[PDB]
């Protein structure tokens, strides 16, 4: 496609935030992890580096970033809510965010699925028997599907965050309350760099039926 | 809070663009552009599931 | 006039066909592999020498560099033919992301590059074939009305130009109509390959059946043709577009050479070679020199390179 080199500079990016945490002080596959309360700083600390590189990549021109705030993980669905797995709060100066493993870790169980699916090059010689004649690196589609999968439930915080810091406390009720502010917007200043953000990639919808 | 990312002091980074192409290589075939729904299915199930 | 530069695949996974490159970074258009699919490719020489100099480090593919000022297609496939000692080209690609405007060429085939796998081979003939194209209403007929063979020994001599395979490519730029009756009254056809008429006009293009005669299967004589030019003069060249749109329709996909072989030279846009017919109004026999010329013309190729 005239879009697939596009869409391979997509897989480009995704690589790229994907190797900094695969090796900087990765020390296991996710999921061994967050089976685990072990090192609940680890988990966080991972979760900050990924807001991180989502702050440089969106708004790249200034690298420096206010690292100072606080964060928590809860295991308790009476803390939770739905449809906002992670939270930010202010606490008379306290800046500081909230998780819950549990629903994250439950959400990252399905994706099992395969795309033995749909049309692809056609089958020929060219396609493969030209090539039976003349002429750890460990990875797998399903766990660069869980990764990206999770990179694109921190994008909402992320928005969410640089709205709340923009406007203050009532802004971020407001948006929580009604997050149409996301809806089909990259009208932006080019600081935003609105064009790297993964909503410009994939839509969706349901049909209400019966 | 248990944890204070006043402890970060870094912005993080990595160009080993090579070796990161070398690794992009045999995931190229991939067709990511058709797995990709199964993220945002999984999401809106979980939603789904918690407002249930 | 400009200095040039070509990719040699190095593993010719697929042969023969090149393209035109108007950026270095096409490669990033092209993506994987496909750049497999193209034996040469040629871009215009680098501005910056570091871009040389990278090119020259790379060890992936080989590559020549030469001056071609001679701004022309038939020139730069000597050149090239020379270069890589190889006696026919394939077609050359073409991109949504447009080409550099090297339309000094503008009049030739465009491989919109995926075809490349409809790219069949085909059957017409065992050798790698040289192909002339004719006209009738004043091309080496007799100037009656009632056109003459102006000799039996070319009536024959038409059959053994398969010896050779020399395909025999008749464009009357007069009408059917014609054509319809010369049919009948002569097999040439008979004798002969591909025929098409309709061929004396340009039409002013802008984005702004004929089987019945005698149960024939011939074509559709299609408005194919465009302005193409779009400036004051008056000329109708032969058209290497429809010609080789024809051959593939043929499945014709490559050739040695083409000749073109009519009483207007103007039409000639540097084919290959051009046969000025001499209009005569007898059965001249004149075929015998003709015949040499060809011949040597054919013959220039045996030395590998056409002089």
């Amino acid at each position: 496609s005239l879009e697939s080199y596009e869409t391979l500079k997509i897989k480009l990016a995704l690589s790229k935030y994907m190797a900094m945490l695969s090796t900087l002080e990765m020390t296991q596959p996710l999921l061994e992890i967050f089976r685990n309360k072990a090192d609940t700083r680890q988990i966080a600390a991972v979760v900050f580096s990924t807001l991180a590189f989502i702050h440089n990549r969106f708004h790249p021109l200034v690298t420096n970033f206010t690292n100072k705030m606080e964060f928590v993980v809860t295991e308790t669905n009476d803390t939770s809510i739905p449809g906002e797995p992670i939270l930010f709060t202010e606490n008379e100066g306290v800046l500081l965010c909230s998780v819950d493993r549990p629903s994250i870790v439950k959400m990252l169980s399905r994706e099992f699925d395969t795309e033995a699916l749909v049309n692809f090059e056609n089958d020929n010689c060219n396609v493969r028997i030209a090539k039976t004649f003349g002429a750890d690196f460990s990875i797998t589609e399903v766990e660069a599907t869980q990764y990206l999968t999770l990179l694109l439930t921190v994008e909402h915080a992320y928005l969410h965050y640089y709205i709340f810091k923009n406007y203050g406390v009532f802004e971020y009720c407001k948006s929580l309350t009604d997050h149409s502010l996301f809806t089909n917007k990259l009208r932006s200043t080019m600081s935003t760099k609105t064009s790297n953000l993964l909503l410009s990639k994939f839509k969706f919808t349901i049909e209400d039926f019966d | 809070p248990q944890q204070y990312i006043n402890s970060g002091t870094e912005i993080p980074f990595c160009d080993d663009a090579e070796f990161l192409n070398r690794l992009l290589k045999h995931i190229d075939p991939y067709p990511l552009s058709r797995m990709y729904y199964n993220a945002a299915n999984t999401m809106f199930y979980t939603t789904m599931e918690n407002y249930a | 006039q400009s200095k040039w530069i070509c990719l040699r695949l190095n593993d010719a996974i697929i042969k023969r066909h090149v393209l035109v490159l108007s950026e270095y970074a096409d490669l990033k258009y092209l993506g994987f592999e496909k750049y497999k699919f193209f034996e040469y490719v040629i871009f215009q020489f680098c501005n910056d020498p570091q871009l040389c100099k990278i090119i020259e480090n790379n060890y992936n593919y080989c590559m020549q560099i030469f001056k071609a000022p001679a701004d022309d297609m038939r020139d730069i496939r000597h050149n090239i033919k020379r270069a890589f000692k190889t006696p026919v080209l394939g077609h050359m690609c073409v991109l949504s992301n447009k080409p550099p405007m090297y339309s000094f060429l503008k009049e030739w085939f465009l491989l919109p590059h995926y075809k490349v796998v409809s790219l069949k081979s085909e059957s017409l003939t065992w050798g790698f074939p040289h192909v002339v194209v004719f006209d009738l209403d004043s091309t080496l007929i007799t100037e009656e009305e009632q056109v003459e063979i102006r000799d039996p020994f070319v009536y024959d001599s038409l059959q053994e130009l398969h010896e050779m395979g020399c395909v025999l490519v008749l464009w009357s730029y007069g009408s059917r109509d014609h054509v319809a009756h010369s049919m009948r009254d002569v097999d040439l056809e008979g004798y002969f390959d591909i025929i098409i008429s309709e061929g004396s006009t340009v039409q002013e293009e802008r984005s702004d059946i004929v089987d019945y005669n005698l149960k024939k299967r011939f074509i559709e004589n299609k408005f194919v043709f465009d302005i193409h030019n779009h400036r004051s003069d008056n000329n109708i060249p032969k058209s290497p577009k429809i010609v080789i749109k024809y051959l593939s329709d043929k499945n014709v996909n490559f050739f040695k050479s083409i000749t073109l072989v009519d009483d207007l030279p103007t039409n000639n846009y540097a084919y290959d070679f051009y046969v000025k017919v001499k209009r005569c109004p007898t059965p001249v026999q004149d075929w015998e020199h003709y015949h040499n010329e060809i011949i040597q013309n054919i013959m220039d190729y045996e030395q590998y390179f056409i002089k």
